[PDB]
């Protein structure tokens, strides 16, 4: 046999739905980083 | 001779003949029917009455019915001069316009490309398409099979791609409702009415239509196939124009001359199909494709009814189909619009010598960082981003942004993606490709690249974000 | 082959020159007296799938044929059978009563009341074979449906001739869901509009003695039953009797939608049928297939399911609807039934009984459910809320499993997914439904808490029913986004939230 | 459903439906002996080798086949039980496999004439004044109807003793038998 | 009538071919028909024989007279199709046309015996880094290749035969060798592709064409492995090492069995029969190298195994393992990982043995792989990287320039004494320095600067097959050249 590459996530069980909501918390935390940043490049640019 | 009905639960009848048995592929019409019932003798039974392939509805049959012995298949003009109508294989135009005559008119039952004789080239019939370029660009009339399975986008898919290229075929062409809705044919009537590559009563068929609907019983249903092959040699040679072909579904297709079998008796395939089940439907799909004469971009519908991957009915799919199109369905349960098997798929047009080696190279690198993202996907499942390493953090926040750079919304779409299509351009694809590759948006937010088509079209919508944030 | 009348039961008269007289058209001795699976001396004359009469009055479906001999199907408990019986064959293909004279009255589908309710009054009998609707007399169709079921409209939009496929187990409450619908195609039904008047059709395969009397007080009880057509399949429903009861809706639907009727067909379960079928099959002594089952249901089935056709201009102009509900067996996707069913249907509905079992009664299986169909045949207003509903009960789920703005987000939603529940057998109108949906746009209480919200809801549409049931009227005829109902509904929104606490 | 006439003997197979059925049509007149001199002689006239070869050929129309049949029994001037059975049996292919039940049939009616079967072997054959006092010796065992109709034999393959089958009843008096319990004997 | 040798159709369907006649007629023979269709019969039944449709036999109505030919399965031997397009029916395969091929060979040929098997002992052409690397093929060996869609399987062929094709085209007294290889089941346009590139390739200088179409007949797919059979026995008793493709095998084996099934025989497993062990085992065992004695030519096979899903279990694959003297893993994802070579090495095997192992090669390999499965064997600690225990560290570099040196290049063969080269560089330390996504590169440019100058040094290991501690550092001081000079 062989084992996956985040085979548990192609599965995607409760562990799967863990990997997903932890990707949304992070992911998120990563993005109202990029936004965050992005409102500062746009407050930049405005002078 | 002229066949009597003796003795059947059905279809599959010997219908008494006073002479023997005609050649193959003998397809007679019985006297006596309600309608025009052309029976195919195939079983070689002999008795003076051939177990024969019915195609109609056998009710209300008497036993002694005496039939009309033809002696081959189903004769029907063909050409682009048919084109216009919509016509059965039988030649029955049910547009509700009568014969759509057309020229060319023959017998089905023929051979396959010759062993010296048929096209030994491969081009890149690029549409523009974002995933499909972005990986697994296709080429100039092969078989491609578009993985894909049932209400999961193959119809949406289809009519996004058929908007995109049918408007402007290379010649004419052809399209069909192989168990297709009858609800969908009735749209799709409508939709070619206000699609123009074909139009109803304008002569600017560009393509032609055809229906093998699921209502209509495998006997015509599990017929067409040889209807397309003539019609794609048509296209090749009698239509002769360049030509894409679309038919769906052959799922329901191999499977009904499955369900055939079993009136035949033939032997249950592993998914109790004919045991040359699989021996037609692959010389189904060596008969007319690019030759000397000959060319025919047909499209291969490749349907995985029940998701499963490994069907053996995949299996044959997998056997022929010169070009690969994985659909991802759990990619579009994710929201995935376009939502393919991205390191699945396969297609010439992706390779150093082909794609170029910056295209081939990129599009293996990504790949590469999909299974990354993959991996690392149930490391975190485990851990997490708290220990999201510097090439790790780095390397999730790239391949979400891939996976959301990959799909786009449709304007055929925009009914109900609301966003309109994006024309992908291949430069821009690799551009942007390239870009991501650098990380064009690294404090900017990948969900603008998700449902979009160029990079910088991401760019742009990025900003809107942040105006609208 | 074992032949048959090689014995003198024939071959004696044969030898002796003595078998000439017999009826071989229409009627006859019986080749075969065994198992319901009928063969006929003679009648070789006869159609096919042509009607068979016994001389003591059973039915016979000649399906298979030996030359003479015949495979035909016992209608009808036969523990009284004889050798060599006669049956006079009808020589007809299966036609029933057919009329709104039924539409209130239940009968089966050869007419046959079990209620006491009187004989066949629907007015003139139909041959099911029915095939596909043309390409001329088909054409798109986009009205609404009722559907009366907060999420149901709102995501699943009801079309008037759309044709469902609900996917939920047993015990899931899909006799539940079938209720659910009648009561919202109650007030439907019960309206003026001919369209929205619906004399409608719907069935529960199986449906055994006690479960036929316990629906039949439940839809006597909609009143509806009155503007319906309800058959039970009860325990002992024959192979042929629950196989053609689909045919026998068929019959019905082109009888009155093909007449314009805007109505609706729903009868389930077709795996049941497959069950018949297949034992018919078996009795046949026909090829099997996957769990013995024949691959060629796929046309049998869809010679109902594939001629989906809401009854356009050229077809009356009504609707030929039909209400699918699908069964998994353990999720088995990939059951003959429900692969099939995949690869059939083109939309279909999926409830989650997991759901359900997480407790949530209803439980649709969200997302799961598709809607190709999708909000075209809603409100243009129920479709813009549902176009923001739509994200919103997405990112709801997209990270259920707990930003603290997007905890934020993540509070609203959850509280939006509970203000969406509703109760046991309590269908309505869809305008209490938008005006929810237009609390939740406006997020009217994602600040009461849904344990709050639970009763702040109920306190909602009431105070919203005391203020505004002349605005809910006026946006209801209306149906197009009303600024002033709008400006109405934060009025009476801030009256029945605020006014809670 | 025909209450066909069971001769006194039943006979199994398509042979033995076709022998019942046509149990029934003579002894419906009771033609059991003319119906079977006209069988014992049809067992040739069919026999004919170019009658065999058509009906045995496979490119022989099956009509023509019966077609034919009905020319040769008219040559025969077949019975009229007899002529409409060879039409039957032609019909169902039976002339592939008609003698078996013209064997059948003869069974059926030998046993009709009460045909009590007899069979004498023993390790050898012996005298046949020996043999009428044996046949006299069955004949207490044998019963009403039972018609001495033996089956003598040699065989010294039987080591000794008397293989005398009569009927159902088998006397192998066979001292290879006794040969065989002897030796079990010898064992304990 | 005939019933001694000609059958007259007596009832088909499908090709169903069961005919009154030729009773006398001699088992497993390839006859004309009535409509002269040159035709094989096996079930003979009591009344009959069932007879196989060779093709498509529409023109051959019911009742048809087939005389039986009493004509045995034959086909061409000898060398003249080296190079040439030929299909095995006599006819050609891209219309190459006549190979100048004159003779058959009747199906009578059977696999040789334990005295008639010669001791394998050459190192296989395999343009592939580490097939060559891990296990070479022997003087006619034998081992599975495990593989799914578009999975490369015909590219490590590809590579394989661009080794080999050079000395195909070359002379090499040891090297002196045939080329046949299977592309059964394939696809018109990908037969088009086989023969287009076999000639710019040059493969189709020193190659018998072997394929089996979408389109071609399942007798046909079933004489296949025959058909390969006799044509490599051809210079295999020519003392000329030959070589076998059974590419694919599982098409032949469902083509068998719808054949079976057809005839009413018992399906068995997954409707697969025994001759998945007798008719396939038939040809297989046959892997070996023909002794002095039987001509001294080796008769390899390659036979070509789908993973349909991995299906490990497969009754095919389960003969297969029982069978196999090697099997080809293949680590499909690590080429959907970029990793193409995507090798399942401490999945993949080979029992052919290493009496064709060059030494040389031998000596790297025997530390690349003890290597590469220490690396494997805490490859998982490599995941959170961090604090790596300096020897796992290094074990991990070792590894992680190996992963670097893991790829392989379609259509690209290369010298097998570069690799042992490449990897000997490694045994040095020599690459411990290079940046693993720039040292694949490096070893590149290192190999350009050896075989432009080295290339004497190069040569003067490859003729010598003998590691000279001195010419071994001359490599070296070359390499170390090349790669600080990189």
């Amino acid at each position: 046999v062989r084992s996956s590459a985040g085979a548990v996530r192609d599965a995607g069980g409760a562990f799967g739905k863990r990997e997903q909501a932890e990707e949304e918390r992070y992911f998120r935390a990563r993005a109202k980083e990029q936004l965050a940043a992005l409102k500062k490049h746009h407050e930049n640019e405005i002078s | 001779t002229t066949g009597r009905i003796v003795a059947v639960i059905g279809a599959v009848v010997d219908v008494q003949f006073d002479e023997g048995l005609p050649p193959i592929l003998n397809a007679l019409e019985v006297q006596g029917r309600e309608t025009r019932l052309v029976l195919e003798v195939a079983q070689h039974l002999g008795e003076s009455t051939v177990r024969t392939i019915a195609m109609d509805g056998t009710e209300g049959l008497v036993r002694g019915q005496k039939v009309l012995d033809s002696g081959a298949p189903i004769r029907i003009p063909v050409g682009p001069e048919t084109l216009g109508r919509i016509m059965n294989v039988i030649g029955e135009p049910i547009d509700e316009r009568g014969p759509i005559k057309t020229k060319q008119f023959a017998a089905i039952h023929a051979e396959a490309p010759e062993f010296v004789e048929m096209s030994v080239e491969q081009e890149i019939l690029v549409t523009g398409i974002k995933v499909v370029d972005l990986l697994a660009p296709y080429a100039k009339g092969g078989k491609i099979g578009l993985f894909g399975g049932a209400g999961v986008g193959k119809t949406v898919l289809i009519m996004e791609l058929i908007n995109n290229v049918a408007k402007a075929h290379g010649g004419y062409s052809v399209f069909a409702g192989v168990g297709e809705r009858t609800r969908e044919g009735n749209d799709l009537y409508h939709e070619m009415i206000e699609s123009g590559v074909i139009n109803l009563k304008d002569a600017t068929s560009k393509v032609a239509l055809v229906y093998g609907q699921m209502n209509e019983p495998p006997g015509a249903r599990a017929r067409v196939a040889l209807t397309g092959l003539t019609v794609a040699e048509y296209f090749r040679d009698q239509e002769g124009q360049d030509v894409l072909l679309f038919i769906d579904n052959i799922f329901r297709f191999t499977q009904a001359g499955s369900e055939v079998s079993a009136l035949l008796g033939r032997i249950p395939s592993a998914v109790g199909y004919q045991p040359t089940l699989a021996t037609d439907m692959g010389t189904m799909q060596e008969r007319i494709t690019t030759t000397k004469k000959g060319s025919i971009t047909s499209v291969q519908a490749i349907y995985v009814p029940a998701d499963d991957l490994t069907d053996p009915a995949p299996a044959t799919t997998f056997a022929h189909l010169d070009a690969t199109t994985v659909l991802s369905r759990a990619i579009a349960e994710l929201g995935i619009y376009p939502a393919v098997d991205p390191l699945d798929s396969t297609s010439r047009i992706m390779d150093p010598n082909i794609v170029g080696s910056e295209h081939y190279d990129v599009a293996r690198g990504v790949q590469k960082i999909l299974q990354d993202y993959k991996s690392l996907q149930d490391i975190i499942a485990i851990l997490g981003m708290d220990e999201l390493s510097e090439e790790d953090k780095l390397t999730v926040s790239r391949a979400r942004k891939i996976q959301r750079f990959l799909s786009q919304p449709f304007q055929v779409a925009e009914v109900f993606t609301g966003h309109l299509g994006k024309l992908v351009p291949l430069k821009e694809t690799i551009k942007g490709f390239q870009q991501i590759l650098a990380g064009e948006y690294d404090h900017l937010p990948e969900q603008a690249f998700y449902m979009v088509g160029p990079i910088e079209e991401a760019v742009a919508k990025a900003d809107k974000l942040a105006e609208e944030h | 082959k074992t032949g048959t009348a090689e014995v003198s039961s024939i071959l004696e008269e044969r030898i002796l020159g003595a078998d000439t007289s017999v009826d071989l058209e229409e009627t006859g001795r019986v080749l075969s007296i065994g198992d319901g699976i009928a063969r006929v001396h003679g009648l070789r004359n006869v159609q096919a799938e042509e009607m068979v009469e016994f001389s003591s009055g059973l039915k016979g479906m000649s399906l298979n044929l030996e030359p003479d001999n015949v495979g035909v199907v016992v209608f009808g408990n036969d523990k009284l059978i004889k050798e060599g019986d006669i049956v006079k064959r009808t020589g007809a293909i299966v036609d029933v009563p057919v009329g709104e004279e039924l539409l209130g009255r239940v009968v089966d589908a050869l007419g046959n009341a079990i209620d006491g309710k009187g004989p066949i009054g629907s007015k003139a009998r139909r041959r099911v074979g029915l095939k596909a609707p043309g390409i001329i007399p088909r054409i798109s169709v986009r009205e609404p449906m009722q559907t009366g079921i907060k999420a149901v409209d709102s995501l699943v939009p009801i079309g008037r001739g759309q044709r469902e496929l609900i996917i939920g187990d047993r015990q899931t409450g899909k006799t539940s869901i079938a209720i659910d619908t009648i009561i919202n195609q109650k007030r439907f039904n019960d309206g003026t509009d001919e369209k929205k008047k619906l004399y409608c059709i719907y069935v529960a395969i199986g449906q055994k003695r006690s479960t036929v009397a316990q629906l039949v007080k439940r839809l006597t009880d909609a009143d509806a039953m009155k503007y319906t057509i309800v058959v039970s399949a009860t325990a002992s429903d024959a192979a042929p009797l629950q196989y053609l009861a689909p045919y026998s809706g068929c019959s019905m639907g082109e009888y009155f939608r093909d007449n314009g009727k805007h109505a609706l067909i729903i009868y389930d379960d077709l795996s049941k049928q497959a069950v018949a079928y297949r034992q018919m099959s078996l009795l046949l002594r026909r090829p099997p297939g996957r769990e013995a089952y024949p691959g060629d249901v796929f046309y049998l089935h869809s010679r109902l399911l594939e001629r989906a056709a809401k009854m356009n201009d050229a077809f009356g102009g009504g609707s030929l609807t039909a209400l699918p509900v699908i069964e998994t067996q353990a999720g088995d996707v990939s059951a003959y039934i429900p692969t099939n069913v995949i690869s059939i249907t083109d939309g279909q509905i999926f409830l989650e009984t997991e759901l359900f079992y997480k407790g949530i009664r209803p439980a649709i299986n969200v997302g799961l459910s598709v809607s190709r169909v999708g909000s075209a045949a809603q409100t243009r207003a129920m479709k813009q809320v549902a176009g923001t509903m739509k994200l919103e009960l997405a990112q709801y789920r997209e990270v259920a499993a707990f930003d603290a703005a997007t905890q934020q987000l993540l509070s609203r939603g959850v509280r939006l997914t509970e203000l969406l529940k509703q109760g046991q057998y309590s269908p309505m109108a869809i305008e209490e439904q938008v005006a929810v949906i237009y609390a939740g746009v406006r997020g009217y209480l994602d600040k009461l808490e849904p344990s709050k919200i639970t009763k702040f809801e109920n306190a909602f549409l009431s105070h919203v029913i005391s203020q505004h049931q002349a605005l809910l009227g006026k946006i209801r005829t209306d149906g197009k986004i009303s600024e002033e109902s709008d400006a109405k509904l934060k009025e009476i929104v801030t009256n029945f939230l605020a006014g809670f606490e | 459903f025909a209450k066909l006439v069971r001769p006194p003997v039943q006979i199994y197979g398509i042979e033995g439906r076709y022998a019942t059925a046509l149990y029934s049509a003579a002894s419906k007149q009771n033609k059991l002996e003319q119906v079977e001199k006209e069988l014992l002689r049809v067992g040739q006239i069919l026999k004919e080798p170019k009658m065999a070869a058509s009906l045995l050929n496979p490119y022989v129309k099956r009509s023509v086949k019966v077609k034919s049949l009905s020319d040769m029994t008219a040559k025969e001037k077949f019975s009229p039980l007899t002529s409409n059975l060879i039409n039957l049996l032609a019909e169902n292919g039976r002339l592939t496999n008609t003698p078996a039940v013209i064997s059948a049939f003869s069974t059926m009616m030998s046993v009709h004439r009460g045909e009590v079967p007899c069979t004498v072997t023993t390790a050898s054959a012996l005298d046949e004044a020996t043999l009428t006092e044996l046949k006299t010796v069955l004949k207490s065992f044998l019963s009403k109807g039972q018609v001495l109709k033996l089956e003598v034999k040699i065989d010294p393959s039987i080591m000794g003793g008397m293989i005398v089958r009569i009927g159902e009843k088998y006397v192998d008096m066979s001292a290879k038998t006794k040969i065989q319990k002897l030796s079990r004997a010898m064992r304990e």
